[PDB]
RNA sequence: AGGAUAGUGGCCUACCAUGGUUUCAACGGGUAACGGGGAAUAAGGGUUCGAUUCCGGAGAGGGAGCCUGAGAAACGGCUACCACAUCCAAGGAAGGCAGCAGGCGCGCAAAUUACCCAAUCCCGACACGGGGAGGUAGUGACAAUAAAUAACGAUACAGGUUGUAAUUGGAAUGAGUACAAUGUAAAUACCUUAACGAGGAACAAUUGGAGGGCAAGUCUGGUGCCAGCAGCCGCGGUAAUUCCAGCUCCAAAAGCGUAUAUUAAAGUUGUUGCAGUUAAAAAGCUCGUAGUUGAACCUUGGGCUUGGCUGG
């Protein structure tokens, strides 16, 4: 009989194992866990700002070879350091140590994309200043 | 929460005065007075939004402040006062009475009466019994208390208010087979004869009520007001429309006729 | 790894400025200019058909 | 504070970004009614699909249904109103197989085409944009217009208009005046 | 260039001592009417005061040639000054626009005066005392 | 039984019994929890959200206690303590923006210290006063609606009676500006409308892409496992369809992309509707309480009369 009770009173017993088995549903489990409130570097929020501490350059996974050009981060809010990727040829020169940088995921939510390793974040701004308008020189970096 | 409320949001007032969303914020509260809040049709509304004598809130208020509006032989001057089921609105004025009677849509009409008929009223006896020094009393649907009443007079009769005395011309009892309109729910409105009462002690009465169209609906009998001491003889003029419900396809239907 | 060559491709393309060229039309007219190129005046290859077909 | 205002998206999307089937029949149907991009064309299909929506709820119903009968004929007189639906097809099954087509028949727009009163489909939004055409004696400047049945005959140059007996326009005054 | 007047949903209203009507403007080759000339052609056409005459509430409608608005006419002019709002006497100049300090002022010196109990000139004979 | 209360009541007191809730989940804990009307998405069933235009509740920095009053345990009332914090002549005194506007801070994250009681309504001894309640304007690409950025001829050619590709014309119009009138409490704006207002009509449409998924290049130059791209698969080591650019083209367009959450896709939470020999998964095996589920059987057939609605 498929193995779930089918009678017409068993509400309570259908009711109380399908709460037992959406534990096994890690997006279920995630989100009453609350995981990234207490675990996630930017407690939830899509974006999150911070410092740059230092640039460094991160060499890809095989079968890539490159240098990724990404920087290290503490975030304002939490005081998490993070390691984001500053995307765009050349980018790099327009980030500076104790810059203001707006960062944002890569889009697999919490995963590292491609073949950077350990980095889970990006930067979308630097000093107020959109990276992309800075990159097509519609804008420059005020300092 | 510390005390009584003083104000009516718009989409909060009752929805047979058939007010607009977008007019404003609020809503006029009905006075404490003869009718409730959500059974009643103050004179602000009647005055601007149904007659549309007056063209704003100030405006009304200038009408009354003469003397113009009498509500059951009385002059008014409270724009938000209660008017409800079966009051008499004079305007001498224009020369006009008007009785608050409900149409068959649920909502007050328009409903001009005679200088004659504007004389009286009636009201739905709600108790009666004894007041101070053993004196009998009968209230009415409209807070009236009349002392020394007929001894035959009992809960659910209706009872004709000379209206200028305060008395008690004569009255009807409540049994079966007397003309009916229904005061409340969803088929507030409608005219019939009580074909059978029902009782349940304890809980809600209800009545069957026969239409002239040989419809039956049933009511709770807080709900029932006899207006007529048989079918086809009311004791008051009824709203156009003699509260018959149509479908809305033969609402349709007639519209059609009407318009071509 | 060393952060020294930021920049190296970008830095070293040769610019080329853009050819100056009529403005194309817009809302509607394109619609227009885009409905006629691929259904009035059809430049298939006897059943090959491409839009940005290269010099060959 | 004040009651809430409704509003409502008069459009949808498809659920397939890129169809070479779908792309090709959209462009096609914009060049022949001269519309000015997709969404005009969302739009109709939005507001029919729900047109659909609302016959195959009744059709469902029982026949002699009283909600049937009621809504069902209400939105049959509708379409028939508008002549998108023919005055021989009044049975709630030609509703559903109505097409997008039927109803850019009756923009203002495409009349204004069909009645010679422009040379071609955008000439005639061009006129109905810049206040020459009028329904009745009503200037109409929307070229998504949808033209009743009893508007048909009465679609014709704005009275004031230069093409309809007025003055002559801003460019001809400047050039004959000089 | 023959401007034509219709009035529609007229109701008659003895209780504000006026008849009160919709108006609608017929002003082909004409952007649209005065309020002070409909004034004057709506007095003409019933035979009433000027000055008894009110108009507001005008609106052209799309493609232009046509008005709507609303109107009012008085049994007389000492009616129309009893009944009309502030406002609109001013518009047609049988009033004066009263002359007050701005809203921040008047609340301003309303609660300046609120530190005061009794007259004004006791408090400043009190002040100037204390000060000598 | 009393006391207290506006009044019922362990609400409190005295005396007396030993009761009351719980695997049908009590009690405790968590909630990035005010509840509901509702919102998003949705074939159906569902999943997620609801601080927030309405209704109910609670609070006015945190507690507690009260006065007045019909009504408050009120905070634009008082009293005290705690925490903040203002003036001081150092003796003292005065505080409470989770009202409107505004400032600091916090942050990914949110507008004017504007005008008015004209409307909606409320309050008062009141036709008259007051109302940052409310309305009006400012900022406002939160979302939503409609909807410009061109149209039509002639030549010249190509072309199969007419669709274009170019260089040649005369028309049309609102974006904008403005007399004015309207609008309004007064304005602004809209709507109307004199005069002005379009050839590169420079009055110049953008945002993303062009290996596949996925629509649109095997074009040209640059670099050479570097720089970089790439949601995923992958591209780049000297003819790179993928990087940086030019050209061309594609998609949506006054909008388009990115991040995060959520819904569909997901019959990958399965009641409808999953899977368990070997892909993850039948307890080592029996007993067993709650739970769930439990064979068949008791007025059937027949006859007569009649009302209505479907087809004719």
């Amino acid at each position: 009989g498929k193995g779930k009770p089918r009678g017409l009173n068993s509400a309570r017993k259908l009711r109380v194992h399908r709460r037992n088995n959406r534990w096994a549903d890690q997006a279920y489990k995630a989100r009453l866990l609350g995981t990234a409130f207490k675990s996630s570097p930017f407690g939830g929020s899509s974006h999150a700002k911070g410092i740059v501490l230092e640039k460094i350059g991160i060499e890809s996974k095989q079968p890539n070879s490159a240098i990724r050009k990404c920087v290290r981060v503490q975030l304002i809010k939490n005081g998490k350091k993070v390691t984001a990727f500053v995307p765009n040829d050349g980018c790099l020169n327009f980030v500076d140590e104790n810059d203001e940088v707006l960062l944002a995921g890569f889009g697999r939510r919490g995963k590292a994309k491609g073949d950077i390793p350990g980095v889970r974040f990006k930067v979308v701004k630097v000093s107020g200043v959109s990276l992309l308008a800075l990159w097509k020189e519609k804008k420059e970096k005020p300092r | 929460a510390r005390g009584p409320k003083k104000h009516l949001k718009r989409l909060a007032a009752p929805s047979h005065w058939m007010l607009d969303k977008l007019s404003g914020t609020y809503a006029p509260r009905p006075s404490a007075g003869p009718h409730k809040l959500r059974e009643s049709l103050p004179l602000v509304v009647f005055l601007r939004n149904r007659l549309k004598y007056a063209l704003n809130g100030r405006e009304v208020k200038a009408i009354m402040m003469q003397q113009h509006v009498q509500v059951d032989g009385k002059v008014r001057t409270d724009t938000t006062y209660p008017a409800g089921f079966m009051d008499v609105i004079t305007l001498e004025a224009t020369n006009e009475h008007f009785r608050l009677v409900y149409d068959v849509k649920g909502k007050f009409a328009v409903h001009r009466i005679s200088a004659e008929e504007a004389a009286y009223k009636l009201g739905k006896v709600k108790k009666v019994q004894l007041g101070k020094k053993g004196v009998p009393y009968v209230v009415t649907h409209d807070g009236r208390t009349i002392r020394y009443p007929d001894p035959l007079i009992r809960a659910n009769d209706t009872v004709k208010i000379d209206l200028a005395t305060g008395k008690i011309d004569d009255f009807i009892k409540f049994d079966t087979g007397r003309l009916v309109m229904v005061t409340g729910g969803r088929n507030l409105g409608r005219v019939g004869v009580i074909v059978h009462r029902e009782k349940h002690e304890g809980g809600f009465d209800l009545v069957h009520i026969k239409d002239a169209l040989e419809n039956t609906f049933v009511t709770r009998l807080s709900n029932v007001f006899v207006i007529g001491t048989e079918a086809g003889k009311p004791w008051v003029s009824l709203p156009k429309g003699k509260g018959i419900k149509l479908s809305i396809s033969e609402e349709r239907d007639r519209r059609r006729a009407q318009q071509g | 790894g060393s952060l020294a060559r930021a920049g190296k491709v970008k830095s070293q393309t040769p610019k080329v400025e853009k050819q100056e060229k009529p403005k194309k039309p817009q809302g509607r007219a394109y619609m227009r200019l885009l409905y006629t190129r691929r259904f009035v005046n059809v430049t298939l290859t006897n059943g090959k058909r491409k839009m940005n077909p290269s010099p060959a | 504070p004040r009651a809430p205002r409704t509003y409502s998206k008069t459009y949808s999307v498809p659920k397939r970004p890129y169809e070479s089937a779908r792309l090709d029949a959209e462009l096609k149907l914009a060049g022949e009614y001269g519309l000015k991009n997709k969404r005009e064309i969302y739009r109709i299909g939005f507001q029919l699909s729900k047109i659909r929506r609302a016959a195959r709820d009744l059709l469902t119903r029982d026949e002699k249904d009283p909600k049937r009968l009621f809504e069902g004929n209400a939105l049959i007189r509708r379409l028939v109103r508008i002549g998108v639906l023919s005055e021989d097809k009044m049975k709630l099954d030609y509703v559903l197989a109505l097409k997008p087509e039927d109803f850019l028949e009756r923009r203002l727009q495409t009349q204004v085409f069909k009645l010679g009163l422009a040379r071609s489909i955008h000439h005639a939004r061009v006129l109905i944009t810049q206040r020459h055409i009028a329904v009745g004696k009503q200037i109409v400047n929307i070229p998504s217009f949808t033209v009743r049945l009893d508007s048909q005959k009465h679609i014709d140059f704005a009275h004031n208009s230069p093409y309809g007996g007025g003055r002559a326009g801003r460019v001809k005054r400047k050039n004959q005046g000089k | 260039d023959a401007v034509t007047i219709r009035t529609r949903k007229v109701i008659s209203n003895p209780l504000l001592a006026r008849r009160q009507f919709v108006i609608d403007v017929l002003h082909p080759n004409r952007a649209n009417v005065s309020k002070d000339e409909l004034r004057e052609k709506l007095a003409e056409i019933y035979k009433a005061e000027k000055d008894a005459v009110s108009v507001f509430g005008f609106r052209t409608q799309f493609g232009g040639g046509k008005s709507t608005g609303f109107g009012l006419i008085y049994q007389s002019v000492a009616d129309a000054k009893r009944f009309e709002p502030a406002y609109r006497l001013v518009r047609y100049g049988l009033a004066e626009k009263v002359e007050k300090a701005s809203r921040q002022q008047r609340k301003q010196k309303k609660n300046r005066d609120k530190k005061i109990f009794g007259t004004q000139r006791r408090a400043q004979k009190r002040a100037a005392r204390r000060n000598a």
